[PDB]
């Protein structure tokens, strides 16, 4: 594709942001950002 | 081919596997670290599996400054990111089209060096197993293969001894002519599944030899051996044997470990709390006279309610398991 | 023999002498002395 | 000569009474602490009862 | 030179079929044994 | 010499101890080690105070790998020995003559280096105290003294305050002329005695100011400034610490900060009444490296009297109070 | 420099995240041990009467 | 300025704010809130 | 004993070792006086 | 240089002797601040 062609040196930082969305659809809180990067308790 | 079923022969591990209990269960070498550490981890999910996790260390040369990680992993998937403090990413993506038959691809992308890539299909059947991978994979102009490629096969001769090899090709530069390499395997596990044999003779002239025993119910015992030749124009032979044991309990885990070049070591974890852990080694190089030790903690949390509770084990509303 | 010191088939026999003793010593009883009742 | 085999035996129980040392003493942290966590469920037991 | 090449691809493809072989007998083994232990 | 008792004065301590609380009771410095150690000790008598240990240790430089000791003391002498591997013997031998004068001795012999030696005398009257110390004596034929001698003072002027000075002289090659230099010393406690102020102006053109603190029953703070100055044209080198000390039934905690980006913590559990587990670590911010210490220490007894006293259970009698 | 606002940050949330761990966590285990033995000491205390 | 920075009395400066904060600090009620009350 | 001068100081801790002997009532021999082990 | 030297330990004595006035004003000196205090 073109999107592809244009970032390819860049693709790769958008794995992780994929893994934590994959995660966040199938819980049934459904954390925010910020809950999702913290180390704490957030519940 | 009738009386397979006659025979009744049950299916080994993997080859990965050939010496699990002696090597990553008994043994602290893939537990032993140095400097001071600090490993917070988080779950969201229990059944679909999601957790993140945070570490920190310093004083050591294998572990990363800082490194965040995160995982997700279903009954047929398994999907895991990592990103460190020098921005080096690492990816890992299995896909189980069944119980037998899983597909691996693992990348790592890291700024000024090359990528990179490993590919992997694994297959267990009724009574054997085969792997096939793939380490660094490129072609040429014309087409020829570059890069290394091992293809293993085990399979179950008798309902306690198993028998297997395992190949290897390499072609690094592709204007060169490839190498080849077979090792030969052997795993003889008793009748009570109490004691385990094992034993390799490698492509490289090594010759690894092991024996693990479950002693009591809390405690396991091992010994390895490995002898390895080379050359100087002269033959050139190196020993090693090592010995270790390991203590479980409900609140701690100790391994201990003697080693035949004057190596001794220790590796204790104390859960002193429901969500959180202390870790301590040591080892002393009695032929050097020098000493390394390790200091570490891990901490364990949740991303909602019912998890907390779980994971303190008031469950719900403060009552426990039964 | 010093001149069978230096071969490799001292190093051969030494370590196959530890594992050996090793062995036996694992499945002897004595392992079994080695873990407490408690 | 007498000397040598002093000070090689003093080097051999240095070694010895280290290694005894730092293999030992976290085994006995655990056992400890599991006698401890026995005895605890004895006294509940004691309780329940 | 080039000449040394074809031996080496030669000895290389060789062992790779060795091996392909010694997998084929190991696959066939089990009934070989069971038919020797019940000869016996 | 009339009104002295009148106004009543207390003796203001000694000047090795003006800042102990901060310098060796807060902070870690004197506690500090690195690598792998083991401290077993035991104890022959209690009113006569016979005691032997054995000291290992790997990893560290101060420490040394294998060390005996036996010290014995009564209520008017003190009389200790050491040796280590490699055979370094050193002594040590206190006398007091009254409650209030002390004359000590301290010798270290080892082979291959010259014997050292150490004289002190100690007094403390009941509004001030002296000490005359000499460091490795020496006398020439000609007979000029060779090495270092102190003297020091220190006067207390109201209940609270105290001051002193402290003088040293010190000619080591015996050819050239000694020289001297003079200290200053201000130490002032509050009235509860609850925070206590030490000061001192060194003849090495240093200035150490130490506050200490007492927070709780359980809880101690400090915090001490050192400015040094050289002539590197002068230059000033700096450092400012601070710490906090948590005393519990069985463990002790002890904490620093530092202004040049090191933190450290000390942590001493007693994990059984005759065992404890040590644990030190530091990192150091400004150069990204760490230390790391660990160790046990074991004390036991010589007769049964103690071996049950030291257990809790006072042989067929309760522990009681 | 915005990059560069940006690394300090991130440096400084390393240096006050380890330093915290380091100073904090041995104290936690001590106040932790002293609470445990305050409990049992008042189950005894319980027990007696 | 910049050239303050390199001087000596910025050392002496720097060290004298840390110990009369510290001081502050610790004879404060904010050292009271560091001790528990068990 | 003035030509035993550079061997004079190994007898300083026999001294106090001797010195703690004298008062115990318990009395131990050479072996549990240097033997760390509790050993009454 | 040895008329060099007796200034250094001219200077040296006249430290020391100093020393020992000022050791003797700080034992004179709580009788002198008591009197201060109680006329002031
Ligand atoms: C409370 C703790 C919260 C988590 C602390 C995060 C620490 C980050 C450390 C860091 O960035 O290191 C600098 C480093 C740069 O380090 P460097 O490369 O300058 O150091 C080189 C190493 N030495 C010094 C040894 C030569 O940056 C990174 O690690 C890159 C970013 C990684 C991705 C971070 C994503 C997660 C962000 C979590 C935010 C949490 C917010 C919660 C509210
Ligand atoms: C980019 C990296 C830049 C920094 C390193 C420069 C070197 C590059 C090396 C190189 O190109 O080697 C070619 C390598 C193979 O070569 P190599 O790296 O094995 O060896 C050659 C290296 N040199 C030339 C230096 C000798 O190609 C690959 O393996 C694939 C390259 C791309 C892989 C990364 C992107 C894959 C697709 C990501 C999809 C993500 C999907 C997310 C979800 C979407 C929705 C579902
Ligand atoms: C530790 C000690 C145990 C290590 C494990 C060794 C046993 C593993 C057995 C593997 C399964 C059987 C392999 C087999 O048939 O070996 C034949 C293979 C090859 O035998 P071969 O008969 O195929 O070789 C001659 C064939 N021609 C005539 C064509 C050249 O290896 C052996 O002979 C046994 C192993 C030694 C390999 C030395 C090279
Ligand atoms: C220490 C290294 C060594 O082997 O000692 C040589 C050396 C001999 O000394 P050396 O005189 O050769 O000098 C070596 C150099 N330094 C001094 C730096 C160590 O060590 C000893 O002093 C003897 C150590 C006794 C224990 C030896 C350990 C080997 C294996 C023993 C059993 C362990 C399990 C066996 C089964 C598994
Ligand atoms: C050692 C000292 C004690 C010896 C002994 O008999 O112990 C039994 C003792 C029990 O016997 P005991 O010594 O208490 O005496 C028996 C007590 N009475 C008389 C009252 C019945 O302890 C144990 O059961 C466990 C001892 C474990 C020792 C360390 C094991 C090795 C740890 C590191 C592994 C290294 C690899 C080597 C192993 C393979
Ligand atoms: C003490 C003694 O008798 O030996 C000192 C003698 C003195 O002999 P030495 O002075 O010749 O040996 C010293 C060795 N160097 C010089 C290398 C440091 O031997 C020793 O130093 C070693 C033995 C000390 C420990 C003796 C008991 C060991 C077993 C305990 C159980
Ligand atoms: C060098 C160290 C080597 C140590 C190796 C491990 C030894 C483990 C022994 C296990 C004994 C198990 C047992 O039967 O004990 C039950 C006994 C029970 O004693 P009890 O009967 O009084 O306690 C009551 C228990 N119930 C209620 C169940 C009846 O446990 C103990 O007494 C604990 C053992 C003592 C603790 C450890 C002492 C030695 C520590 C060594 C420090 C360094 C010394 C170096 C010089
Ligand atoms: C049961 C045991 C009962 C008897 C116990 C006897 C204990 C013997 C020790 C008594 C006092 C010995 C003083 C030795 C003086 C130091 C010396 O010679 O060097 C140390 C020497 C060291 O050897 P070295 O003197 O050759 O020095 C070599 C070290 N380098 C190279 C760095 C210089 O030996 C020891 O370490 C001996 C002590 C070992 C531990 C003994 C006590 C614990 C035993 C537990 C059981
Ligand atoms: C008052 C000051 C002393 C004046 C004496 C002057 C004498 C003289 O000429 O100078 C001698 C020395 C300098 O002379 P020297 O010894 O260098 O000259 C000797 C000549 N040669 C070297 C050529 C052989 O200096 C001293 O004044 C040293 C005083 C030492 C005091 C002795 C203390 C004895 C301790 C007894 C109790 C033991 C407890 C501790 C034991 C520890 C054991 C390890
Ligand atoms: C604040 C941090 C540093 C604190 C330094 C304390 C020094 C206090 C001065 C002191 O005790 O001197 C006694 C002082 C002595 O200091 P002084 O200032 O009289 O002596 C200096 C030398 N002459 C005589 C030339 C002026 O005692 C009294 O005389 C009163
Ligand atoms: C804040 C908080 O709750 O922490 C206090 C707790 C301990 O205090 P605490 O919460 O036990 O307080 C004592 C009990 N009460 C509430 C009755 C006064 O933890 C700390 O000390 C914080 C540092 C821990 C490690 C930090 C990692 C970054
Ligand atoms: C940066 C690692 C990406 C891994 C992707 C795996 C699936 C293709
Ligand atoms: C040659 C391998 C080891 C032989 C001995 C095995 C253990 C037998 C039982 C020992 C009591
Ligand atoms: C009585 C001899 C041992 C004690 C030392 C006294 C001298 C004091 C130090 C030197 C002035
Ligand atoms: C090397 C000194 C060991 C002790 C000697 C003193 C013995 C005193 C005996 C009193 C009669």
């Amino acid at each position: 594709s073109k999107i592809l062609t244009l970032t390819h040196n860049v693709a790769h930082y958008g794995w992780i942001p994929f893994v934590l969305y994959l995660g966040w659809a199938h819980t049934s809180n459904r954390p925010n950002f910020l809950n999702l990067l913290s180390p704490l308790p957030s519940v | 081919h009738s009386h397979r079923q006659s025979l009744e022969l049950v299916n080994p591990g993997t080859v990965e596997n050939l010496n699990k209990e002696v090597s990553r269960d008994v043994f602290l070498s893939q537990y032993f670290f140095t400097g001071l550490r600090a490993d917070l981890n988080k779950a969201f999910s229990m059944n679909p599996a999601f957790q993140t996790s945070h570490t920190f260390s310093i004083g050591s040369q294998a572990l990363p400054k800082y490194a965040f990680s995160a995982l997700f992993a279903n009954d047929n998937l398994f999907a895991q990111g990592n990103i460190d403090n020098d921005l080096s990413v690492s990816g890992r993506l299995n896909y189980g089209w069944d119980k037998k038959n899983i597909s691996k691809v693992n990348l790592q992308i890291s700024d000024g060096q090359p990528t990179m890539c490993q590919l992997e299909q694994d297959y267990q059947a009724s009574d054997f197993s085969v792997n096939v991978k793939t380490l660094n994979p490129s072609f040429s102009e014309k087409g020829e293969f570059t890069g290394v490629a091992v293809a293993s096969f085990l399979q179950s001769v008798t309902p306690q001894l198993a028998l297997g090899l395992e190949t290897l090709y390499s072609r690094t530069d592709g204007s060169a002519p490839g190498d080849a390499g077979v090792s030969y395997l052997t795993r003889y596990v008793s009748k009570k599944q109490d004691w385990i044999f094992s034993g390799q003779l490698q492509a490289n002239g090594a010759l690894i030899a092991s024996l693990w025993r479950k002693v009591a119910q809390n405690v396991e015992a091992g010994i390895e051996t490995t002898l390895q030749a080379g050359m100087v124009i002269q033959p050139t032979v190196e020993g090693s044997t090592t010995i270790g044991a390991k203590y479980e309990y409900r609140q701690s885990v100790y391994r201990g470990t003697l080693d035949s070049n004057g190596k001794v070591a220790c590796f204790l974890e104390r859960k002193v709390l429901p969500t959180l852990s202390v870790l301590f080694c040591g080892e002393i190089d009695h032929f050097k006279n020098d000493t390394k030790i390790g200091c570490g903690l891990q901490f364990e949390t949740a991303g909602n309610q019912e998890l907390l509770m779980l994971q303190q084990g008031l469950d719900a509303d403060g009552n426990p398991l039964q | 023999f010093q001149a069978f010191k230096e071969s490799p088939l001292y190093t051969i026999a030494l370590n196959g002498a530890f594992f050996v003793a090793g062995v036996a010593f694992i499945q002897s009883p004595l392992m079994d002395m080695l873990a407490p009742q408690l | 000569f007498v000397r040598n085999a002093f000070t090689k035996s003093g080097n051999l129980a240095w070694t010895l009474t280290t290694t005894a040392l730092l293999l030992g003493v976290p085994l006995s942290l655990s056992i400890l602490a599991e006698q401890q966590l026995i005895e605890m469920e004895k006294t509940f037991d004691l309780q329940s009862d | 030179s080039e000449e040394e090449k074809r031996a080496h691809q030669e000895q290389t493809e060789k062992t790779l079929k060795q091996a392909a072989y010694v997998a084929a007998f190991l696959w066939v083994s089990p009934m070989i044994w069971h038919l020797v232990k019940k000869q016996w």
